[PDB]
Protein backbone atom coordinates (compact mmCIF):
# COMPACT_ATOMS: atom_id res chain seq x y z
CA UNK A 1 0.00 0.00 0.00
CA UNK A 2 0.93 3.78 0.57
CA UNK A 3 3.20 2.70 3.33
CA UNK A 4 5.95 1.50 1.45
CA UNK A 5 5.95 4.42 -0.98
CA UNK A 6 6.72 7.91 -0.20
CA UNK A 7 4.04 10.07 1.81
CA UNK A 8 3.34 12.48 -0.93
CA UNK A 9 2.80 10.69 -4.05
CA UNK A 10 3.81 13.70 -5.93
CA UNK A 11 7.29 13.43 -5.07
CA UNK A 12 7.81 11.55 -8.47
CA UNK A 13 7.11 14.11 -10.22
CA UNK A 14 10.03 15.46 -9.37
CA UNK A 15 12.96 15.88 -11.82
CA UNK A 16 15.57 15.28 -8.93
CA UNK A 17 13.99 11.79 -7.65
CA UNK A 18 13.92 10.79 -11.37
CA UNK A 19 17.34 10.82 -11.55
CA UNK A 20 17.93 8.72 -8.63
CA UNK A 21 15.81 6.16 -10.06
CA UNK A 22 17.19 6.49 -13.14
CA UNK A 23 19.87 3.68 -12.87
CA UNK A 24 17.31 0.96 -11.56
CA UNK A 25 14.60 1.63 -13.84
CA UNK A 26 17.08 1.48 -16.71
CA UNK A 27 20.00 -1.00 -15.64
CA UNK A 28 18.19 -2.98 -12.77
CA UNK A 29 21.16 -1.79 -10.12
CA UNK A 30 21.52 1.10 -8.16
CA UNK A 31 24.56 2.68 -9.86
CA UNK A 32 24.29 6.52 -8.16
CA UNK A 33 23.40 5.38 -4.48
CA UNK A 34 20.55 3.72 -3.33
CA UNK A 35 17.79 6.27 -3.64
CA UNK A 36 16.41 7.86 -0.40
CA UNK A 37 12.88 8.19 -1.64
CA UNK A 38 11.13 4.42 -1.60
CA UNK A 39 10.00 3.15 -4.92
CA UNK A 40 6.84 3.78 -6.20
CA UNK A 41 4.69 -0.16 -5.68
CA UNK A 42 4.80 -0.83 -9.62
CA UNK A 43 8.83 -0.92 -9.49
CA UNK A 44 8.77 -3.25 -7.38
CA UNK A 45 7.25 -5.58 -9.31
CA UNK A 46 8.69 -8.66 -10.55
CA UNK A 47 9.23 -8.63 -14.18
CA UNK B 1 22.71 15.62 10.07
CA UNK B 2 22.86 18.51 11.30
CA UNK B 3 20.40 18.63 13.61
CA UNK B 4 16.21 18.71 14.04
CA UNK B 5 13.12 18.89 16.59
CA UNK B 6 13.97 14.90 17.60
CA UNK B 7 16.21 16.48 20.71
CA UNK B 8 13.41 18.45 21.34
CA UNK B 9 11.23 15.78 22.54
CA UNK B 10 13.64 14.49 24.59
CA UNK B 11 13.86 17.54 26.94
CA UNK B 12 10.06 18.13 27.22
CA UNK B 13 10.07 14.38 28.18
CA UNK B 14 12.11 14.94 30.60
CA UNK B 15 10.60 17.40 32.02
CA UNK B 16 7.53 15.40 32.11
CA UNK B 17 9.13 13.39 34.73
CA UNK B 18 9.74 16.42 36.84
CA UNK B 19 6.34 17.54 36.38
CA UNK B 20 4.81 14.00 37.31
CA UNK B 21 6.92 13.65 40.54
CA UNK B 22 5.30 16.77 41.78
CA UNK B 23 1.64 15.97 41.37
CA UNK B 24 2.49 13.16 43.19
CA UNK B 25 3.25 14.82 46.35
CA UNK B 26 0.07 17.08 46.10
CA UNK B 27 -1.96 14.12 44.49
CA UNK B 28 -2.51 11.66 46.61
CA UNK B 29 -4.69 9.43 44.13
CA UNK B 30 -1.52 9.82 41.42
CA UNK B 31 1.03 8.77 44.50
CA UNK B 32 -1.38 5.54 44.93
CA UNK B 33 -1.13 4.37 41.86
CA UNK B 34 1.65 6.12 39.73
CA UNK B 35 4.19 3.69 40.62
CA UNK B 36 2.43 0.09 39.85
CA UNK B 37 1.12 1.40 36.72
CA UNK B 38 4.89 2.26 35.72
CA UNK B 39 6.40 -1.17 36.81
CA UNK B 40 3.53 -3.42 35.07
CA UNK B 41 4.24 -2.12 32.13
CA UNK B 42 8.24 -2.71 32.43
CA UNK B 43 7.24 -6.31 33.53
CA UNK B 44 5.09 -6.89 30.50
CA UNK B 45 7.57 -5.69 28.34
CA UNK B 46 10.43 -8.12 29.48
CA UNK B 47 8.08 -10.60 29.27
CA UNK B 48 7.44 -10.53 25.29
CA UNK B 49 10.91 -12.33 25.07
CA UNK B 50 10.12 -15.16 27.27
CA UNK B 51 2.72 -18.29 19.84
CA UNK B 52 -0.83 -17.10 21.09
CA UNK B 53 1.24 -15.13 24.19
CA UNK B 54 -1.53 -11.81 23.77
CA UNK B 55 -1.78 -11.65 27.78
CA UNK B 56 1.39 -9.44 28.31
CA UNK B 57 0.03 -6.88 25.38
CA UNK B 58 -3.26 -6.94 26.68
CA UNK B 59 -2.00 -5.89 30.35
CA UNK B 60 0.07 -3.13 28.26
CA UNK B 61 -3.22 -1.47 26.79
CA UNK B 62 -5.41 -2.11 30.15
CA UNK B 63 -2.96 0.25 32.12
CA UNK B 64 -2.57 3.07 29.16
CA UNK B 65 -6.41 2.61 28.65
CA UNK B 66 -6.82 3.63 32.29
CA UNK B 67 -4.22 6.06 32.09
CA UNK B 68 -6.23 8.10 29.37
CA UNK B 69 -9.56 7.80 31.62
CA UNK B 70 -7.38 9.93 34.18
CA UNK B 71 -8.61 8.39 37.76
CA UNK B 72 -5.86 9.41 38.99
CA UNK B 73 -7.03 13.01 38.36
CA UNK B 74 -3.68 14.40 36.76
CA UNK B 75 -2.80 17.58 34.95
CA UNK B 76 -3.58 18.06 31.16
CA UNK B 77 -0.34 18.52 29.28
CA UNK B 78 0.12 19.99 25.41
CA UNK B 79 0.98 16.74 23.27
CA UNK B 80 2.28 19.23 20.62
CA UNK B 81 5.82 19.13 22.96
CA UNK B 82 5.90 15.38 22.18
CA UNK B 83 5.45 15.19 18.36
CA UNK B 84 7.63 16.31 15.14
CA UNK B 85 4.79 18.28 13.48
CA UNK B 86 2.29 20.00 15.22
CA UNK B 87 -1.43 18.51 14.63
CA UNK B 88 -4.64 20.01 13.91
CA UNK B 89 -7.77 18.31 14.78
CA UNK B 90 -8.92 15.59 11.93
CA UNK B 91 -11.88 14.71 10.95
CA UNK B 92 -13.46 11.20 11.79
CA UNK B 93 -10.24 11.06 14.50
CA UNK B 94 -11.18 9.63 18.14
CA UNK B 95 -9.30 12.16 19.38
CA UNK B 96 -9.20 15.81 18.61
CA UNK B 97 -9.20 17.29 22.41
CA UNK B 98 -5.83 19.59 22.49
CA UNK B 99 -4.60 18.59 25.72
CA UNK B 100 -4.06 14.89 27.07
CA UNK B 101 -3.71 13.87 30.74
CA UNK B 102 0.01 13.93 31.82
CA UNK B 103 -0.02 10.53 33.20
CA UNK B 104 -0.99 8.98 29.87
CA UNK B 105 2.14 10.74 28.07
CA UNK B 106 4.20 9.82 30.90
CA UNK B 107 3.13 6.03 30.79
CA UNK B 108 3.52 5.60 26.98
CA UNK B 109 6.93 7.65 27.61
CA UNK B 110 7.62 4.59 30.04
CA UNK B 111 6.35 2.14 27.23
CA UNK B 112 8.99 3.58 25.34
CA UNK B 113 11.88 3.38 27.25
CA UNK B 114 10.93 -0.38 28.00
CA UNK B 115 11.54 -0.98 24.28
CA UNK B 116 14.24 0.95 23.92
CA UNK B 117 15.79 -0.89 27.32
CA UNK B 118 15.12 -4.61 25.52
CA UNK B 119 16.69 -3.64 22.44
CA UNK B 120 19.89 -2.71 24.35
CA UNK B 121 19.67 -5.33 26.56
CA UNK B 122 18.75 -8.56 25.49
CA UNK B 123 18.64 -7.70 21.37
CA UNK B 124 21.98 -6.36 21.78
CA UNK B 125 23.41 -10.85 22.98
CA UNK B 126 20.27 -12.61 21.21
CA UNK B 127 19.00 -10.38 18.24
CA UNK B 128 15.88 -12.39 18.14
CA UNK B 129 14.03 -10.63 20.86
CA UNK B 130 13.72 -7.66 18.83
CA UNK B 131 10.94 -8.59 16.61
CA UNK B 132 7.82 -9.82 19.83
CA UNK B 133 9.05 -5.97 20.99
CA UNK B 134 8.68 -4.68 17.83
CA UNK B 135 5.32 -6.23 17.54
CA UNK B 136 4.06 -4.89 20.62
CA UNK B 137 5.08 -1.37 20.01
CA UNK B 138 3.35 -1.38 16.66
CA UNK B 139 0.61 -3.43 17.74
CA UNK B 140 -0.37 -0.94 21.16
CA UNK B 141 0.70 2.26 19.33
CA UNK B 142 -1.81 2.22 16.60
CA UNK B 143 -4.80 1.08 18.83
CA UNK B 144 -7.26 3.95 18.04
CA UNK B 145 -7.75 4.52 21.91
CA UNK B 146 -4.24 5.89 21.83
CA UNK B 147 -4.12 8.02 18.13
CA UNK B 148 -3.75 11.60 19.26
CA UNK B 149 -5.41 13.63 16.37
CA UNK B 150 -5.41 10.50 14.10
CA UNK B 151 -2.07 9.58 14.68
CA UNK B 152 -0.14 7.24 16.92
CA UNK B 153 2.85 8.82 19.66
CA UNK B 154 5.59 6.27 17.78
CA UNK B 155 7.72 10.57 18.16
CA UNK B 156 7.80 9.38 21.65
CA UNK B 157 9.91 6.44 20.69
CA UNK B 158 12.07 7.86 17.53
CA UNK B 159 13.22 10.41 19.50
CA UNK B 160 15.01 7.97 21.82
CA UNK B 161 16.33 6.01 18.81
CA UNK B 162 17.69 9.39 17.39
CA UNK B 163 19.97 9.98 20.72
CA UNK B 164 21.54 6.42 21.07
CA UNK B 165 21.36 5.19 17.22
CA UNK B 166 22.15 8.65 15.36
CA UNK B 167 23.87 6.53 12.38
CA UNK B 168 20.29 5.53 11.29
CA UNK B 169 19.50 8.84 10.83
CA UNK B 170 22.25 10.07 8.63
CA UNK B 171 24.91 10.92 11.31
CA UNK B 172 28.58 9.73 10.79
CA UNK B 173 32.16 10.33 12.18
CA UNK B 174 34.62 8.82 13.15
CA UNK B 175 35.38 6.77 16.03
CA UNK B 176 39.10 7.97 16.29
CA UNK B 177 37.85 11.88 17.40
CA UNK B 178 35.48 12.66 21.09
CA UNK B 179 33.83 14.55 18.36
CA UNK B 180 32.67 11.60 16.47
CA UNK B 181 32.14 8.94 19.14
CA UNK B 182 29.80 11.67 20.56
CA UNK B 183 28.14 12.01 17.05
CA UNK B 184 27.92 8.36 16.82
CA UNK B 185 25.83 7.54 19.99
CA UNK B 186 28.85 6.17 21.51
CA UNK B 187 27.88 6.08 25.52
CA UNK B 188 29.60 6.79 28.61
CA UNK B 189 29.46 5.56 32.23
CA UNK B 190 31.15 7.68 34.78
CA UNK B 191 32.71 10.20 31.88
CA UNK B 192 34.62 7.98 30.25
CA UNK B 193 33.59 5.95 26.61
CA UNK B 194 32.25 2.18 27.24
CA UNK B 195 34.33 -0.52 25.90
CA UNK B 196 33.60 -0.79 21.80
CA UNK B 197 32.27 -4.25 22.39
CA UNK B 198 29.34 -2.71 25.03
CA UNK B 199 28.69 -0.05 21.85
CA UNK B 200 28.82 -2.38 19.15
CA UNK B 201 26.45 -4.51 20.95
CA UNK B 202 24.02 -1.45 22.11
CA UNK B 203 24.19 -0.58 18.05
CA UNK B 204 23.12 -4.50 17.05
CA UNK B 205 20.25 -4.37 19.26
CA UNK B 206 19.29 -0.77 18.27
CA UNK B 207 19.99 -1.61 15.09
CA UNK B 208 17.29 -4.97 15.07
CA UNK B 209 15.11 -2.87 17.18
CA UNK B 210 14.50 -0.19 14.65
CA UNK B 211 13.35 -3.29 12.19
CA UNK B 212 11.36 -4.55 14.35
CA UNK B 213 9.14 -1.27 14.60
CA UNK B 214 10.16 -0.20 10.62
CA UNK B 215 9.08 -3.42 9.20
CA UNK B 216 5.57 -4.23 10.41
CA UNK B 217 2.84 -5.10 7.79
CA UNK B 218 -0.95 -3.84 7.98
CA UNK B 219 -2.68 -4.48 5.48
CA UNK B 220 -4.30 -6.97 7.04
CA UNK B 221 -4.97 -4.84 9.93
CA UNK B 222 -7.74 -2.18 10.14
CA UNK B 223 -5.06 0.12 11.96
CA UNK B 224 -2.86 2.72 10.24
CA UNK B 225 1.01 1.92 10.51
CA UNK B 226 2.45 3.92 12.91
CA UNK B 227 5.88 3.67 11.48
CA UNK B 228 5.61 2.39 7.93
CA UNK B 229 8.24 0.54 6.04
CA UNK B 230 9.40 3.76 3.92
CA UNK B 231 11.33 4.47 7.22
CA UNK B 232 13.11 1.33 6.84
CA UNK B 233 13.75 2.35 3.20
CA UNK B 234 15.30 5.78 3.90
CA UNK B 235 17.40 4.76 6.91
CA UNK B 236 19.22 2.31 5.22
CA UNK B 237 20.32 4.61 2.26
CA UNK B 238 21.54 7.40 4.63
CA UNK B 239 23.97 4.40 5.79
CA UNK B 240 24.86 2.89 2.54
CA UNK B 241 25.12 6.39 0.53
CA UNK B 242 28.31 7.30 3.44
CA UNK B 243 31.09 8.62 0.86
CA UNK B 244 33.52 5.45 1.77
CA UNK B 245 35.77 7.82 3.17
CA UNK B 246 33.54 8.56 6.66
CA UNK B 247 32.58 4.77 7.01
CA UNK B 248 32.54 3.40 10.55
CA UNK B 249 32.47 0.27 12.11
CA UNK B 250 28.95 1.20 13.95
CA UNK B 251 27.64 1.90 10.79
CA UNK B 252 28.48 -1.93 9.37
CA UNK B 253 27.11 -2.98 13.02
CA UNK B 254 23.61 -1.20 12.67
CA UNK B 255 23.62 -2.56 9.08
CA UNK B 256 24.22 -5.82 9.65
CA UNK B 257 21.38 -6.10 12.43
CA UNK B 258 18.98 -4.03 10.49
CA UNK B 259 19.61 -6.75 7.50
CA UNK B 260 19.56 -9.85 9.43
CA UNK B 261 16.47 -11.68 9.52
CA UNK B 262 14.76 -9.32 8.10
CA UNK B 263 15.76 -10.06 4.46
CA UNK B 264 12.35 -11.88 3.58
CA UNK B 265 10.44 -9.01 5.13
CA UNK B 266 12.28 -6.39 3.23
CA UNK B 267 11.97 -8.34 0.24
CA UNK B 268 8.44 -8.87 0.42
CA UNK B 269 7.68 -5.17 0.68
CA UNK B 270 9.96 -4.39 -2.29
CA UNK B 271 10.85 -7.31 -3.81
CA UNK B 272 12.93 -6.13 -6.88
CA UNK B 273 13.44 -2.98 -5.10
CA UNK B 274 14.93 -4.77 -2.20
CA UNK B 275 17.32 -7.13 -3.94
CA UNK B 276 18.96 -3.85 -5.47
CA UNK B 277 19.23 -2.41 -2.24
CA UNK B 278 20.46 -5.39 -0.86
CA UNK B 279 23.30 -5.47 -3.33
CA UNK B 280 24.32 -1.98 -2.70
CA UNK B 281 23.79 -3.13 1.65
CA UNK B 282 25.77 -6.06 1.45
CA UNK B 283 28.34 -6.14 -1.92
CA UNK B 284 29.29 -2.26 -2.61
CA UNK B 285 28.88 -0.66 1.01
CA UNK B 286 31.61 -3.10 2.69
CA UNK B 287 33.52 -3.08 -0.40
CA UNK B 288 33.95 0.83 0.42
CA UNK B 289 34.29 0.05 3.59
CA UNK B 290 38.00 1.62 4.70
CA UNK B 291 38.74 -1.04 6.89
CA UNK B 292 38.13 -5.01 6.89
CA UNK B 293 36.29 -6.15 10.20
CA UNK B 294 33.92 -8.50 12.27
CA UNK B 295 31.31 -6.19 10.91
CA UNK B 296 32.50 -5.89 7.09
CA UNK B 297 32.92 -9.21 7.03
CA UNK B 298 29.68 -10.42 8.39
CA UNK B 299 27.95 -8.49 5.52
CA UNK B 300 29.92 -9.94 3.08
CA UNK B 301 29.16 -13.47 4.73
CA UNK B 302 25.12 -12.09 4.24
CA UNK B 303 25.59 -10.87 0.77
CA UNK B 304 27.09 -14.71 -0.11
CA UNK B 305 23.61 -16.20 1.05
CA UNK B 306 21.66 -13.92 -0.25
CA UNK B 307 23.58 -14.13 -3.41
CA UNK B 308 23.27 -17.80 -3.14
CA UNK B 309 19.71 -17.62 -2.41
CA UNK B 310 18.31 -14.25 -4.38
CA UNK B 311 20.99 -14.59 -6.94
CA UNK B 312 21.43 -10.94 -6.17
CA UNK B 313 21.08 -10.49 -9.85
CA UNK B 314 18.24 -8.64 -11.48
CA UNK B 315 20.23 -7.56 -14.79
Amino acid sequence: TADTEAEDPKVYEDEGVKRQWQSFLEKGRFEGGMPEVPPRREWCVWD
Amino acid sequence: GPHMRYVEIHRNLKGLRKYMAEQAKTNLKLKQRMGDMRREIRKSVGQLTTAANKDKQQKIKSILTEALSNQVESALVDPNNFVVEPRKPVEGATNNDPLLPSIFVYLINIFAKAAISQFINEAGARPETADPVGICVAAILSEPDFLWRGASLIDILIAKFRIVCPVLFGYRGSEKTEQGRQRLGWWKESGQWISEQQHMDRMTGLGAGFAAISLRKFALSKKQNPYPPRFYWMAMAKIVNTPPAEISNTQCVVLKAMVQNYEAKFIEFYGSAAIAALRTALIDFPARAPHKSAAVNSLEVLAQMLKRDTGLDLG
